[PDB]
């Protein structure tokens, strides 16, 4: 009835054949073209990795391996077992019955 | 953060949480002691005021 | 302070200002009839504000700064389509008479509330009293689908019955064939495929129709174009009227707030004239209405409530 | 009392202070009506009455303030009359005897 | 974590501040920002979680979730400028908004110690979801669509209220770090049987459960693309994310109580695998593939070992990127030929050379190809549920070939073959789609190199 | 364009009820101004 | 009306309720409601039309019939305590009569059909009263009488209105009628919770006239009573449409809007009692009413609906309506979620 | 003159802008006020 | 500048949060040096373990 019509699909490329895609105003589509590239790729992807790879020891992965060979080392020095069944002393449990 | 910091941040945590669960359990009980007996200031049904009474020598003598 | 129930609390009633001149007078005919010159002289020799008739940008003239806006504002309703085209597919027909019932329903509003406000009467040519004789010749011409006649009338019934007649209905009676003949001679090149059928269609609904409704409950004075030419006798007749007809009668302070609180507030005054009742011609559909009223407050002076437009000058923003 | 908004008891717990943030929060729902109030009348949302928009926080904290104090003053009624309770009912609240887990017996259930 | 919900909230003031063609540039730039300080919560211990404040913790678990929950919020506003050139300026800031409230929900979500503030910031979540789909979404069953989402929702939710008040009650509290301590064990009764369904359906509707999924197609073919992107990439996460923590009072009942939805889960993934093969809908056909995917994390919930919860978390992670990354692939020939019918248009390889490398790398990584984070989830689940049961690798083994087949099936119907004859508008990729592509694999496959940190509380 | 509702959805809401039935097919909706 | 009359009549209905809520005696309860009827059946016929005059007439036979039942359970308490104090009554007959005299001025089904039909008929400034201000004094009664109300009968009366409120308001297309099955709902969920926390029936109650307020004014605003009516908001002021949308998934219990908390306080309070089942199963029949929400929202809010042309004359004149306390209301209606402790100072 | 007819608000209604911003200042200045004889007498109450 | 106002705004609130952030660990320290794992004697000039 009283409607309009369908518009015509706009291709940015016509009024701009450098266009990045991002808008219609060559200066902003530009800029926003930077913001992206640099604190998507520039920062987070890069530094981002970077702070990521030196951690310092994420979850004391490293830690449990240094202790571990401090036990390992210290028990088989005294002829203890290397690792026992029980986790608990039994003297501190307390069987039912 | 460093690993103290954060270890006895948990403890503080923790001793919030735990007296407000001991305190939530004995809110559930003392409201049911109270709403059972009546006894407590909760539950406190309204009764009618005995100051409203009139205690003056009536025109009767049998009351 | 602005009228309400406070002010008419405090003394602001309408019986206190409105006098034995407090009339509204209504002056009707048909096309090139010389109406629009008899109702000046009425004004001027009575001391009457005069409302000219009430067209497609009525609306326009009462608010922002008084100019016409572009036409799709109007909605592309069109006097001048109309004539060369009155059976377009677009439904103009409709649309501008459904546009200009409403821009007579706002201009009564405007009338009445002057007259409420400070007593003086008001000049009217036609009003929604009798805008139907365009409806009517309208759809005898097949200008107009039944359907179009039934949402007129249920916008006119839950409308006009809000508001009491003119004191005063002027009829001025041109023949056919002599109103056939001063439009050939005004010279306007759309108006004059006029046609004498929709013109004696016109004539057919007042003196069928509106003169003898009005009668009922107003004071009718006639004339044909010779004795209209005599304004002094003219306003002769009127200042010997009686005035005992008509609701007029009944009212008193009390029924008059309550019309004044409607007539001073637009929006309820056009609240019914869009009923959603969807008929092709005067139905917009979402994206045209969504954008157009994004155009329309990008207007100056449009975007933000009277008196907080930067743009056209209004100061002290941050304290009003 | 009976009909007191705030008990003369109530003057012995701390006000809340001016920097609550249930306080700020009750100001900037002050502040959001005041926006909402230029929108629906179409002004300047931002900029317009600044008058107007001042006092709609001021309400709203003024009255955010009291509703703020008496919220306090019920919860601290409510722990008092508790632990009145349950010091003048010892035998309902008993203080059981706890012991360790070496102690107490559970059930194993392998996830397997 | 309020050095993350206050600057996500000053990301509204900014968008409603903004000049009017900057409105994309500012948002974008600042919600990268938030997105890079979200690295922060790598600070995590071996034995104790980051426990902040009486309100807010992070673990292994919900850190890998907040980040890609703040990730995707660039993503998505990059995503959407484009369809919305032609709004209007004030509903452009509007949508901005519900995106912005949307990630200050999500991040406020996977950090809440209480289980009722879980709740409510889980819910919260479905109005403005909501409000992106029936609002900006194209055609007119959109509104069916979000009548659907919105119900399906609510019928599980609302029992999972009743049940963690009830637990409330009976425990005294619903903090996270407590029930880690006071938790007991669910002895078996029809009560309990219920208190189970209650706590677990909600979360299983979310994630989509096989016979609970039909709402998924519906709301993906309709929503607009940044709807698509955070109902996949993190919606669905939050039935996961809720499951893996409230298991942690349902044992023992859990043991026999996930039968019927481990095999639904089971068979489920086989079902909608091989419904992709058939799908026309290009859309449509990713919308099942999630459900597929998210049947092998329901299961590695439901068995409860540290193979299968180090698992899910992986697979969650990758599946939000990867799922995202095919919307992004399939909007963007959308944005074309207007059609979302995945035979419309064909050959594309010819046309769009470096898009059809991101739609082999997306693929590759959906048929979860050695070794992308995908496959290294997908394996652990599948060592796992073959210690619950040897028979379970045949069904493992199947879905991994139907998987493939679908994946390269939708690669080659679009990618290869003869492009069509009468589409002729096919232009060349912008930078803004070649820089979207590259924001999803490039961090997906950079994990690789150091996956522990998707590997959950269970690592 | 987005789809919106045209003239036909619009008078799905515009009856008297929202589910006709053989008992309310007489119904009317009522006076715009409630005056009867 | 005279503007001066139109004043008195409101202060007399106020008084009406007032000397019920402060009244110690029964007599004087009576007395208040009798007082509130004679004042609010003016504004109901203040438009002079027939269907007010039958909604008036139809309000008045049923306020009559429940005074009188009212009366009735109060000579009864009378014959077997000797007393007219307000509070728990001493005979279970009377008991029966007085919580069906006060469901029936509530309209809590299955004493509800005139809700709907009076609310239809009235103006939508007088409907505002009538669903709001008018329950605050059968609620006042409520509250103080509880203890002797039986459990079964008021929660009978709850679980109906819950189920007739919801199914009532699927079918409506006039505003005035949705909001009336939406009354009934909620009158629903503060009986529910009044035999175990009356202090819930009271937050409930407030809320609920907070938000129904809200919509009211917000219908006033635009002259609409009708659902078609609404569509056409979003051609003439966009900002109403979003926050009849926020006020509308609030009236809804949508987390995390102001509308949630009392069905979240409520669920706790029953729960806390062992009642499982039942806040369930109203937590379930709720969302029928989300449902209809939920439609209002799309034809007003989510969709633009197709418009007129003399709607492009409106564009050109200001709102003019009051919309008294709307910003302050619509804010409270929406984003009192986070301050939800704040429900102690009703204790 | 740009409107063709006076609007309602032209002019600030300068008796109303003296009676917000009085209320503002009373308000506050009570507010504070009430705020110090709190603290002090909570100080009094538990001998502070 | 006018122009370019709006770009302190989130990094102001990344500040505030790390400010409250940090205060509302100082709400936190009932066992700050008194856990068993990490208790000791404070350092010759030191007036807290952390903060
Ligand atoms: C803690 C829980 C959560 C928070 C709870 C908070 C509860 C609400 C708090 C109270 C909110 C009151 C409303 C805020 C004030 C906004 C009105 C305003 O500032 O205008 C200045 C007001 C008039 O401004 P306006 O331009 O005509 O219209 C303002 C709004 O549009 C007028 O809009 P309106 O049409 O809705 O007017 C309603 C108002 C009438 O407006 C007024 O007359 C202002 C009255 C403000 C009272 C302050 C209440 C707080 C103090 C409590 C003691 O009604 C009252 O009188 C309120 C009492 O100027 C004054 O009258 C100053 C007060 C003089 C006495
Ligand atoms: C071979 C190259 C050398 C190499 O391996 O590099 C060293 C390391 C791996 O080797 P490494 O573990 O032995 O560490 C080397 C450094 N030393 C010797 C100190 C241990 O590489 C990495 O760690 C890269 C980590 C990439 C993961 C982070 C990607 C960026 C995340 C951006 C966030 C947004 C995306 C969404 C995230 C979703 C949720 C997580
Ligand atoms: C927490 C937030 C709760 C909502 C706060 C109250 C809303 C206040 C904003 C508003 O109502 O106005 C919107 C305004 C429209 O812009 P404008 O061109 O000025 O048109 C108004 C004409 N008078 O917009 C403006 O230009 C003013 C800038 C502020 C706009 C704020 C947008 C509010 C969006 C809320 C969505 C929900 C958030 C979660
Ligand atoms: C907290 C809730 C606050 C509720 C405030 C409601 C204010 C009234 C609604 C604002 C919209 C404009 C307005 O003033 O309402 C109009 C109405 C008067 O009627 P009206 O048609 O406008 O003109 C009368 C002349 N015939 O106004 C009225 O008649 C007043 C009716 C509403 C009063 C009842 C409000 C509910 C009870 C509040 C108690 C809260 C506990
Ligand atoms: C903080 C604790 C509490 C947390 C709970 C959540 C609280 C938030 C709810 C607050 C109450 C609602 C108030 C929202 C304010 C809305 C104002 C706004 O953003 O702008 C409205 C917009 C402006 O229209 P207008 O000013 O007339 O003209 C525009 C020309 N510049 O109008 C338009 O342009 C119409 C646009 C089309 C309609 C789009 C509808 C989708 C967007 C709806 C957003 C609001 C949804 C609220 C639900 C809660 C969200 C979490
Ligand atoms: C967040 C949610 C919390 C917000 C609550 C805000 C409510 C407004 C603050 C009022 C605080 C207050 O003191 O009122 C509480 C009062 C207590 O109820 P009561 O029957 O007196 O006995 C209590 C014993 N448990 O009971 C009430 O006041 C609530 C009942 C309201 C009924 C409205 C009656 C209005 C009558 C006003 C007459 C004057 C005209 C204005
Ligand atoms: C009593 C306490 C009140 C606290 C109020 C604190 C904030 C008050 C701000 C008052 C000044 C607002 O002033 C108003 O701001 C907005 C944006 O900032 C400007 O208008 C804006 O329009 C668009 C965005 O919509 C942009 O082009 C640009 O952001 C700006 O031009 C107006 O030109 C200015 O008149
Ligand atoms: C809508 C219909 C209205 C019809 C109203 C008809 C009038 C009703 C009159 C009720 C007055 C009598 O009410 C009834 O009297 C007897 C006499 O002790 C009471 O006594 C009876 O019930 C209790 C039960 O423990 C005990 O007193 C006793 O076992 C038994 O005799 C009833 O508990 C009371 O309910
Ligand atoms: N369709 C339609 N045309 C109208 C209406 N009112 C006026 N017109 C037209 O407006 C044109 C001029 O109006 P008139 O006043 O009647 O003619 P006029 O010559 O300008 O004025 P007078 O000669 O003084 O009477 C005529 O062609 C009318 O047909 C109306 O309600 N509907
Ligand atoms: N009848 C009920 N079950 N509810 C109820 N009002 N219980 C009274 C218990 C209570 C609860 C909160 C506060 I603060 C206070 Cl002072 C007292
Ligand atoms: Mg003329």
């Amino acid at each position: 009835w009283q409607e309009d019509p369908e518009p015509e699909d706009e291709n940015l490329y016509e009024k701009n054949p450098d266009s990045h895609g991002y808008d219609k105003d060559p200066a902003v589509d530009i800029w926003n073209m930077r913001v992206v590239f640099f604190f998507g790729f520039s920062i987070v992807l890069v530094l981002g990795s970077t702070f990521v790879a030196y951690l310092p020891d994420y979850r004391m992965q490293e830690w449990a391996r240094r202790e571990a060979e401090r036990l390992v080392k210290y028990r088989e020095a005294h002829g203890l077992p290397i690792m026992e069944s029980n986790c608990f002393d039994p003297s501190k449990i307390q069987l039912p019955e | 953060d460093g690993p103290e910091k954060n270890y006895e941040r948990t403890m503080a945590i923790l001793q919030i949480e735990a007296e407000k669960a001991e305190l939530r359990l004995k809110e559930l009980e003392v409201r049911r002691l109270m709403r059972a007996r009546g006894d407590g200031p909760w539950f406190h049904y309204p009764t009618i005021d005995k100051e409203l009474i009139d205690h003056s020598p009536k025109a009767t003598p049998d009351n | 302070l602005q009228y309400g129930p406070l002010a008419y609390i405090l003394g602001e009633k309408a019986t206190k200002k409105m006098t034995e001149k407090s009339k509204l007078i209504t002056v009707d005919g048909n096309i090139c009839s010389g109406k629009s010159k008899l109702a000046k002289e009425i004004a001027e020799k009575l001391g009457l504000k005069h409302f000219p008739e009430a067209g497609i940008h009525y609306v326009d003239s009462t608010t922002g700064d008084g100019k016409p806006l572009p036409v799709q504002f109007s909605g592309n309703c069109s006097l001048e389509k109309f004539y060369d085209d009155p059976k377009s597919n677009d439904g103009n027909s409709y649309r501008l008479q459904a546009w200009l019932y409403a821009s007579r329903l706002l201009q009564y509003a405007d009338a009445l509330e002057h007259l409420l406000s400070t007593g003086q009467g008001v000049v009217l040519e036609r009003s929604i009293y009798s805008d139907f004789v365009f409806l009517e010749a309208m759809y005898r011409q097949g200008f107009i689908r039944k359907q179009c006649v039934d949402h007129y009338n249920q916008v006119k019934k839950v409308t006009i019955c809000e508001y009491l007649p003119p004191h005063v209905v002027v009829y001025v009676d041109v023949p056919v064939p002599e109103v056939q003949s001063r439009i050939q001679k005004k010279g306007n090149p759309h108006e004059m495929k006029i046609t004498s059928a929709y013109l004696q269609d016109i004539e057919n609904a007042y003196k069928g129709t509106f003169l003898p409704e009005m009668s009922e409950k107003c004071e009718v004075l006639q004339y044909s174009a010779w004795e209209a030419q005599d304004a002094e006798k003219v306003v002769e007749d009127i200042e010997y009227l009686k005035y005992d007809k008509g609701p007029w009668l009944d009212q008193n302070d009390r029924k008059l707030h309550k019309l004044r609180m409607l007539v001073q507030d637009k929006l309820e005054v056009l609240n019914y004239t869009s009923i959603p009742v969807f008929l092709p011609e005067v139905t917009v559909g979402a994206h045209q209405s969504d954008q157009v009223f994004q155009e329309f407050t990008e207007l100056p002076g449009r975007k933000y409530r009277a008196g907080y437009n930067e743009d056209v000058g209004d100061k002290w923003i941050w304290l009003k | 009392a009976t009909f007191q908004f705030l008990p003369d008891e109530a003057r012995s717990l701390p006000p809340p202070k001016l920097t609550d943030p249930r306080l700020a929060f009750v100001g900037f729902l002050g502040y959001c009506s005041g926006l909402i109030d230029n929108a629906i009348r179409r002004r300047p949302v931002l900029l317009a009455g600044l008058h107007r928009q001042l006092l709609y926080i001021t309400s709203f904290v003024f009255v955010g303030y009291y509703l703020l104090k008496r919220q306090d003053y019920m919860y601290a009624v409510r722990d008092h009359d508790m632990f009145s309770y349950i010091k003048s009912h010892p035998e309902d609240f008993p203080e059981k005897d706890k012991k360790t887990y070496g102690e107490v017996f559970e059930e194993f259930h392998p996830v397997r | 974590m309020l050095k993350y919900i206050i600057p996500t909230i000053m990301l509204m003031p900014l968008t409603w501040l903004s000049k009017n063609n900057m409105i994309w540039v500012n948002s974008t730039a600042h919600s990268l920002l938030i997105s890079f300080t979200s690295l922060l919560l790598m600070n995590q211990f071996g034995d104790n979680s980051l426990n902040f404040s009486l309100l807010f913790f992070s673990d292994s678990l919900s850190t890998p979730l907040l980040i890609l929950t703040m990730w995707l919020l660039p993503l998505m506003l990059m995503a959407s400028q484009h369809h919305l050139s032609k709004e209007n300026l004030t509903r452009k800031k509007l949508f901005i908004t519900m995106l912005i409230s949307l990630q200050l929900f999500l991040i406020m979500t996977f950090t809440a110690m209480e289980l009722i503030l879980f709740y409510i910031l889980f819910e919260a979540t479905l109005v403005p979801t909501l409000i992106i789909i029936t609002r900006w979404g194209n055609q007119t069953e959109r509104l069916n669509a979000g009548l659907y989402f919105l119900f399906y929702t609510l019928a599980g939710s609302l029992p999972l209220l009743v049940a963690l008040i009830y637990i409330q009650n009976t425990v005294g509290s619903l903090n996270f770090l407590m029930l880690q301590y006071w938790v007991q064990p669910v002895h078996n009764s029809w009560s309990n049987v219920f208190m189970w369904l209650a706590c677990m359906m909600a979360f299983m509707v979310k994630m989509p459960l096989y016979g609970l999924h039909l709402w998924l197609p519906k709301a993906h073919v309709e929503a607009p693309i940044a709807g698509s992107m955070v109902l996949a990439a993190v919606l669905l996460k939050l039935g996961g994310y809720g499951m893996l923590r409230i298991t942690l009072i349902l044992n023992p009942m859990t043991d026999f109580m996930a039968y019927p939805f481990i095999m639904l889960s089971l068979w489920g993934m086989i079902m909608t695998s091989s419904i992709c093969l058939r799908q026309t809908d290009l859309k449509s056909l990713i919308a099942y593939s999630s459900v597929s995917h998210m049947a092998l994390v329901i299961v590695a919930i439901l068995i409860q070992t540290p193979w299968s919860y180090m698992g899910a978390t992986a697979l969650m992670i990758a599946h939000g990127l990867t799922s995202s990354m095919l919307f992004c692939l399939a909007n963007s020939n959308y944005e074309r030929i207007h059609s979302r019918t995945m035979i419309l248009a064909r050959g594309l390889q010819t046309l769009l050379p470096l898009m059809a490398t991101w739609w082999l790398l997306a693929s590759l990584t959906n048929l979860a190809l050695p070794p992308t984070i995908n496959l290294i989830g997908e394996l652990f689940v599948v060592m796992s549920t073959f210690s619950w049961s040897n028979i379970t690798i045949i069904l493992m083994g199947v879905n991994m070939v139907i998987t493939a087949l679908y994946s390269l099936y939708m690669l080659i119907m679009t990618q290869r073959g003869k492009y069509t004859y009468h589409i002729n508008n096919i232009s060349p990729s912008f930078t803004r789609e070649n820089a979207l592509m590259s924001l999803h694999i490039l961090p997906l496959l950079l994990l690789t190199l150091n996956p522990k940190i998707i590997l959950g509380p269970l690592y | 364009r987005q789809w919106q509702p045209d003239v036909e959805w619009a008078e799905q809401y515009g009856g008297a009820v929202m589910y006709p039935t053989k008992e309310t097919a007489h119904w009317k909706p009522p006076p715009w101004n409630d005056v009867d | 009306m005279n503007p001066i009359i139109f004043i008195i009549i409101l202060l007399t209905i106020m008084l009406g309720t007032i000397i019920v809520m402060i009244s110690s005696h029964w007599l004087l309860v009576w007395i208040g409601f009798e007082m509130n009827m004679l004042a609010i059946i003016p504004i109901m016929m203040k438009n002079h039309n027939p269907r007010a005059t039958e909604a008036s007439t139809k309000y008045f036979l049923t306020q009559s019939t429940a005074s009188m039942l009212l009366m009735m359970a109060v000579i009864i308490n009378l014959m077997f305590s000797g007393q007219w104090t307000v509070m728990k009554l001493f005979n279970p007959m009377a008991s029966m009569l007085m919580t069906m005299a006060l469901a029936m001025k509530l309209g809590m089904a299955p004493f509800h059909f005139w809700v709907p039909e009076v609310t239809q008929g009235i103006p939508l400034s007088s409907g505002l009263i009538l669903l709001t201000w008018q329950k605050l004094a059968p609620m006042s009664v409520l509250y103080q009488i509880f203890p002797s109300i039986n459990l079964n009968l008021i929660l009978t009366l709850s679980v109906l209105s819950i189920l007739i409120g919801g199914w009532g308001g699927l079918n409506q297309t006039q505003l005035r009628k949705i909001m009336a099955y939406s009354s009934i709902a909620h009158m629903g969920w503060m009986t529910a919770v009044l035999p175990y926390n009356p202090t819930m029936t009271l937050l409930n109650l407030i809320i609920y006239i907070i938000m129904t307020s809200t919509m009211f004014t917000m219908f006033m605003a635009n002259s609409t009573t009708t659902t078609l009516s609404l569509s056409h908001t979003w051609n003439k002021t966009p900002i109403m449409t979003v926050l009849i949308l926020a006020t509308l998934l609030s009236m809804g219990g949508l987390p995390p809007l102001s509308g949630f908390m009392p069905k979240w306080m409520i669920i706790q309070e029953m729960t806390k009692n062992n009642s499982i089942i039942l806040p369930t199963f109203m937590a379930i029949t709720a969302l029928l009413n989300l449902y209809f929400y939920m439609r209002l929202t799309y034809s007003t809010t989510l969709t633009m609906f197709p418009s007129t042309n003399n709607m492009k004359m409106k564009w050109q004149f200001p709102l003019m309506k009051k919309m008294t306390f709307l910003p302050t209301m619509v804010v409270l209606s929406t984003m009192m979620l986070p301050l939800t402790p704040m429900l102690s100072v009703l204790e | 003159k740009f409107y063709i007819q006076e609007p309602p608000h032209g002019s600030p209604n300068w008796l109303k802008v003296g009676l917000t911003l009085g209320t503002s200042v009373f308000l506050w200045i009570y507010l504070i006020k009430q705020h110090n004889e709190d603290v002090l007498e909570y100080k009094r109450r538990n001998g502070l | 500048v006018r122009d370019h106002w709006v770009h302190v705004l989130v990094p102001m609130g990344f500040v505030f949060g790390y400010y409250l952030d940090r205060k509302n660990d100082e709400k936190l320290t009932a066992f700050r040096n008194k856990s068993l794992l990490y208790k000791r004697e404070l350092k010759p000039n030191e007036e807290v373990t952390w903060k």
